[PDB]
């Protein structure tokens, strides 16, 4: 017992990969990779996926709960708002891999609280110009927890007090001012 | 529900 059994995780995760071809639609070149309950096998597909960095412009990682797919259009996703990361030109160097990494780790590991269950996922966007992470929540009205996932999520990254990250719902994102900011 | 550090993550990675 405690030998020879994987660490489970609190949900199952599934990690789906985006390419844009102007030739289709949006929602098709949104495309899964796999699925895992386990901290073994979250590490067993990230160590053979490449890093964020290393993607090619145009594509984007996304990691969201088993049942949520990476879009508005989902049930949870609806209503439900973004705690968005901008990162400039040079940050594509350390950052981004860190700082996705770190988001990762925030999402399996539930330590958010109470307030896990309202998260539904991430994403990293791969841009020419600018590089973009985010976290999504299930609902924006919950202030009372969204508050509490971005201050976490600021502390667990490590940014100064003199960056303030954003968070907008998808009804604003679809059609840009913040709600709330840490 | 099942929570784990950051701590505890990194040494999984072997
Ligand atoms: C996550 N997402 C971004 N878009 C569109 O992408 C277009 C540009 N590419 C992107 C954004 O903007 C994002 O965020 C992203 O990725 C935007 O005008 C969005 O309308 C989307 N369209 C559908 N139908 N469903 C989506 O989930 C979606």
């Amino acid at each position: 017992p405690e030998h020879y059994i994987k660490h489970p995780l609190q949900n199952r995760w599934a990690l789906w990969f985006f390419k844009n071809d102007k030739s289709k639609t949006w929602q098709a070149n949104l495309r899964l990779i796999s699925k895992f309950d386990t901290v073994e096998d979250f590490w067993a597909l990230y160590n053979h996926i490449q890093l964020s960095s290393n993607l090619m412009p145009g594509c984007d990682y996304s990691l969201f709960k088993d049942g949520i797919e990476p879009m508005w259009e989902d049930e949870k996703n609806k209503r439900g708002g973004r705690w968005l990361i901008t990162l400039n030109k040079q940050q594509r160097r350390s950052d981004l891999d860190r700082f996705w990494l770190e988001t990762l780790l925030c999402l399996i590991g539930e330590s958010f609280d109470d307030y896990s269950d309202d998260v539904c996922g991430a994403v990293v966007n791969v841009r020419a110009k600018g590089d973009k992470i985010a976290i999504w929540t299930t609902e924006c009205e919950n202030r009372e927890a969204v508050t509490h996932i971005g201050r976490v999520y600021k502390e667990r990254l490590g940014l100064p007090p003199k960056i303030v990250i954003g968070y907008q719902s998808h009804a604003d994102t679809a059609t840009t001012k913040n709600r709330f900011v840490v | 529900r099942i929570i784990y550090d950051r701590k505890f993550l990194m040494e999984c990675r072997n």
